RNA sequence: GGAGCAAACCGGAUUAGAUACCCGGGUAGUCCACGCCCUAAACGAUGCGCGCUAGGUCUCUGGGUCUCCUGGGGGCCGAAGCUA
RNA sequence: UAAACUCCUGAACCCGGGACGAAACCCCCGACGAGGGGACUGACGGUACCGGGGUAAUAGCGCCGGCCAACUCCGUGCCAGCAGCCGCGGUAAUACGGAGGGCGCGAGCGUUACCCGGAUUCACUGGGCGUAAAGGGCGUGUAGGCGGCCUGGGGCGUCCCAUGUGA
């Protein structure tokens, strides 16, 4: 646009939209499981994906993914949520953090252990 | 004989009754690291032959690069189609700061100290052709004087 | 220095006061273009001497009323009813922007 | 803490022979004279054309691994050289070569930078009379780098100072061999060193 | 009505040169003449002169090019590679002497209007002044 | 105001079905005046004004010393140049 | 060369000394001033630091399909799972899980969240609108923006010098 036009109107700064009301941006939010269901993916994937509907302190009831080999979560479970969509599961915008509150960490996990939250094993160590 | 760096190779494909039919392209720079570079683009049914073809084409396509202590006389912007390249002089100790494509070219022309920026279409082929024009278009205090006499 | 400004009397409806429209111009901070802008000052005229159209200077002053902080220093030149027209039209345009 | 782990093993991998053991990484093996290829199961197989990144990465790993310094400390040195006046490549090397741990090794008092490190740490070294146990200490020019009188009797200091019988020391250094004390006359130019490293690639690596 | 005669002049030049014209006329202005003087002194043009076209003041302006060139397209190199207004009616640009730019590391000019007359960057920097940044030519 | 045409609608065909395409009817409407509505593939899908940069060819409309020259307008091919 | 093993040094820990921070207030001489003399005062702390002795004495976390540095064997069979984006998994998976090996950082390494960057993707520097998003359906014209050539006056913009201010 002309200069006179920029002077009259100016440019508009672009507001960035949050992908995540773990409400106030706050890196983690604690909640209570409600339904611990299994959901099928979409698009070109097939599996039985493990999921918690979570009541939060933040007020929101949201659905979260339970990552890892297998889990120990039932209907009143109390867990920490972290954010991280799942992408094959629509409306699943958060993961549960394993190793915190009533989500025990993944047993038998040798490799990327600190996600999944499983302490150092002790046979050759 | 010069050095011969290969920037980009890709496989293209044309359609024919019962199936796709592949060709290969290769972008190759060749240069001595002392004011001569050449850019060559060569296509052929096999990668090998295309790279070779490209180097050949690159030698038939060279350029005066007026270095001045590992860098260039001045700043130049060159638009080639939708790809724009800017080229800026730098003191020594800077390095060649540039993306994969213009860097390979600037390296083999013996530029050692130069600030660049790709603007526009970041298409390798076209970025390379702009870089060549950009070098191609460099003048020095010398030639400019010569141009302005009468 | 008590600030001295200069502009144009565009009202004398009040007793012992004139309204003075004062232009200021300057580069735009980003876009560089020189832009005009203006502001009205209520100025103290204890002798209702100055009238519509006059260019005056205006000087920073000890307060006289709420929002009257300037006195009329001197006449610069009379006439300028053109500039007053400028203001008055700009003003009546306003009624053509409502609903 | 600094690396701690197999050494004439990046003597390998990095292609070039790095001198991280001094006496042996010097004589029918930096392990390198026996196996001139990367460590691990794949070491001897057709290496793939390296990405511009791989290259620049490697060159900086080379330079860093030579001086035995950590990434954080290496990095800050680079950033310091960048602010400073003059060819930012050499300057860095200037600074890297000004580390007491290095000077001590350049001065022959130790056979390895790693071993020089231990000498400096355990109090065996003295700058300008006062003693100093910081490997990172910036030796400036003029500085006399002595050995600790108390430490002189030690087999190790003896051998190394005795094998410096014949030996010649870099142009930026001097060395009274008997008084077991050297000097730091000025900081080295790029040309003064013969490092297997093109720093133009290192500066480049720290550009993105 | 013609909003910027200087931009006009410059552009007449830009255009005539791109087809290797021997000359262009441009309606005459004292200000225009002063810019040409610089232009001529710096060897961008051959020179210029006052003339009448339909009995009205112009400035014929003798353009100047490289030699014939070699391969396909033997069109001469151009002397005025680039010429370009800066300050314009829409947006005046003024500089202090500390912020007069170096045009193409000095292989290029910037013409520049000051209270000590129209000047190139160098002339004006040594003369220690700035002013309206008219145009840059390389 | 209403000849002709014709959404809707009333019928005939066609079709697996045919709330259509085809045929036969047919009201609003299409027409006029006055007052509303204010939309569009309201398209050159191209804001207005001004200067500058080869030509060739066909056309509408002025003027000249009317073979040719010189205005204004509508097309086609194309210098330089621009364009994904 | 990593280990075992051979020499060598000696973090921790034990013994000893042991701070600077504090010279004033005050008192005496001089005059209750200048100057001079004198005495007290340490939470940190038996700490820092110096000296003697002295033990080989912690390593983890992420990653290895491409972007991106690092590849193989097994297990698994559109399952279990991974997933920043592209996408992996349907019996030979460098993409899942484990192993070996490798890369990167290292008392840290990863994760999530938030800001700027890259993004010349609000474009002043520095973008666009025939067909990609984008020319207002067209006019008339208000405010506003912009304004041909010559001379003179003022010096508001603009430029210059000096100076105050910018803790
Ligand atoms: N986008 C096409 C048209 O632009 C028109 O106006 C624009 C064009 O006439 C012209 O823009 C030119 C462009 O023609 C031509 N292709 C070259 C030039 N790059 C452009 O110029 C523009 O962009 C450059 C930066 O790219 C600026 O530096 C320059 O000042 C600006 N005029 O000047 C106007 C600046 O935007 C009309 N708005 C309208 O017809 C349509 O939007
Ligand atoms: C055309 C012909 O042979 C034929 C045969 C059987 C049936 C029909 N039916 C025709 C039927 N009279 C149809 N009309 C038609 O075709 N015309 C040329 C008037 C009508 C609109 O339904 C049609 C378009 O459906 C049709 O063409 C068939 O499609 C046509
Ligand atoms: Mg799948
Ligand atoms: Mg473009
Ligand atoms: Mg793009
Ligand atoms: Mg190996
Ligand atoms: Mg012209
Ligand atoms: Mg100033
Ligand atoms: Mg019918
Ligand atoms: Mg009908
Ligand atoms: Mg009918
Ligand atoms: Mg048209
Ligand atoms: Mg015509
Ligand atoms: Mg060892
Ligand atoms: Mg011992
Ligand atoms: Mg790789
Ligand atoms: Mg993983
Ligand atoms: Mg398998
Ligand atoms: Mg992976
Ligand atoms: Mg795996
Ligand atoms: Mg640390
Ligand atoms: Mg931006
Ligand atoms: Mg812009
Ligand atoms: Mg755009
Ligand atoms: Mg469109
Ligand atoms: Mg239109
Ligand atoms: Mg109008
Ligand atoms: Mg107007
Ligand atoms: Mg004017
Ligand atoms: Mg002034």
């Amino acid at each position: 646009p002309t200069i006179n036009q920029l002077v009259r109107k100016g440019r508009e700064k672009v507001r960035k939209k949050s992908k995540v009301p773990a409400l106030k941006g706050a890196p983690f939010r604690r909640g209570v499981c409600t339904v611990v269901r299994t959901v099928t993916p979409k698009k070109p994937n097939s599996a039985l994906r493990k999921v918690a509907k979570v009541r939060l302190t933040s007020g929101y009831e949201v659905t979260a993914y339970i990552p890892g080999e297998g889990h120990n979560l039932q209907e009143h479970s109390v867990v920490l949520i972290r954010g991280g969509r799942v992408k094959d599961l629509p409306g699943v915008r958060y993961h549960i953090v394993r190793g915190v509150y009533d989500a025990a960490g993944v047993k038998d996990r040798k490799k990327s252990r600190s996600k999944y939250g499983t302490k150092k094993p002790k046979e050759a160590a | 004989d010069f050095e011969e760096k290969m920037i980009l190779i890709r496989r293209t494909a044309r359609m024919q009754a019962g199936g796709r039919r592949f060709r290969f392209g290769a972008l190759v720079v060749v240069g001595d690291r002392q004011g001569r570079v050449g850019l060559g683009f060569g296509k052929a049914p096999e990668v090998p032959l295309a790279v070779q073809k490209a180097g050949y084409y690159a030698r038939r396509n060279m350029v005066e690069v007026p270095l001045q202590n590992g860098t260039i006389p001045h700043e130049i912007e060159v638009e080639f189609g939708a790809s724009k390249i800017v080229l800026k002089p730098a003191a020594p100790g800077t390095g060649v700061i540039a993306g994969a494509v213009p860097r390979a070219i600037l390296e083999l022309a013996g530029v050692t100290d130069i600030l660049t920026k790709e603007l526009g279409s970041r298409n390798p082929i076209n970025i390379a052709y702009a870089t060549m024009e950009a070098l191609r278009q460099l003048r020095t205090k010398a030639d400019v004087e010569r141009l302005r006499k009468g | 220095p008590k600030k001295v400004l200069t502009g144009v009397v565009v009202s004398d409806k009040m007793q012992k006061t004139v309204t003075v429209l004062v232009e200021r111009q300057f580069p735009h901070p980003l876009y560089g273009k020189v832009i005009k802008r203006s502001k009205k000052y209520l100025a103290h005229d204890p002798e209702e001497k100055y009238k519509l159209g006059d260019v005056v200077e205006i000087i920073e002053s000890r307060p006289i009323s709420k929002r009257k902080r300037f006195r009329v220093l001197r006449l610069v030149e009379s006439g300028r009813m053109d500039l007053v027209e400028k203001y008055l039209i700009r003003r009546q345009n306003y009624e053509s922007l409502s609903k | 803490g600094r690396y701690i782990g197999p050494v004439c093993r990046l003597c390998r991998r990095e292609g070039v022979k790095l001198y991280l053991k001094g006496e042996r990484c010097y004589s029918p093996k930096c392990a390198m004279e026996r196996r001139p290829y990367p460590p691990g199961q794949h070491g001897q197989k057709r290496a793939r054309r390296p990405s511009d990144y791989a290259v620049r990465l490697r060159e900086k790993q080379k330079l860093r691994r030579i001086y035995g310094i950590s990434e954080r400390q290496f990095r800050n040195l680079f950033e310091e050289a960048s602010k400073k006046k003059g060819v930012t490549g050499s300057v860095f090397l200037g600074l890297l070569e000004s580390r007491l741990d290095n000077v001590v090794y350049r001065l022959g008092f130790a056979v390895s930078r790693r071993q020089a490190r231990q000498l400096v740490r355990h109090g065996h070294i003295t700058v300008n009379g006062r003693r100093v146990d910081l490997p990172s200490y910036r030796v400036r020019p003029g500085d006399e780098i002595a050995v600790a009188e108390k430490s002189r009797n030690l087999e190790l200091i003896r051998q190394n100072l005795e094998a410096m019988k014949g030996r010649k020391v870099g142009p930026w250094l001097s060395l009274d061999v008997e008084g077991m004390k050297g000097k730091f006359l000025r900081l080295p130019d790029r040309e003064d060193l013969a490092l297997p490293v093109n720093e133009q690639l290192v500066i480049e690596f720290y550009s993105r | 009505m013609l909003t910027d005669p200087i931009a006009d002049m410059l552009t007449r030049i830009r255009n005539a040169t791109r087809v290797y014209k021997e000359s262009t006329d441009v309606p005459a202005s004292r200000f225009k003449e002063e810019i040409l003087r610089i232009l001529a002194r710096e060897g961008f043009i051959k020179g210029y002169e006052r003339v009448d076209v339909d009995g009205k003041p112009y400035l014929r302006v003798y353009l100047k090019y490289g030699p014939r060139r070699q391969g396909p397209d033997p069109r001469p190199e151009q002397v005025i590679h680039h010429i370009r207004r800066i300050s314009k009616p829409g947006r005046r640009v003024y500089v202090g002497v500390k912020e007069i730019p170096r045009v193409r590391r000095g292989l290029g000019i910037a013409i520049l209007s000051t209270s000590k007359g129209v000047l190139t960057d160098r002339e004006a920097r040594k003369l220690g002044v700035g002013g309206e940044l008219i145009c840059e030519v390389w």
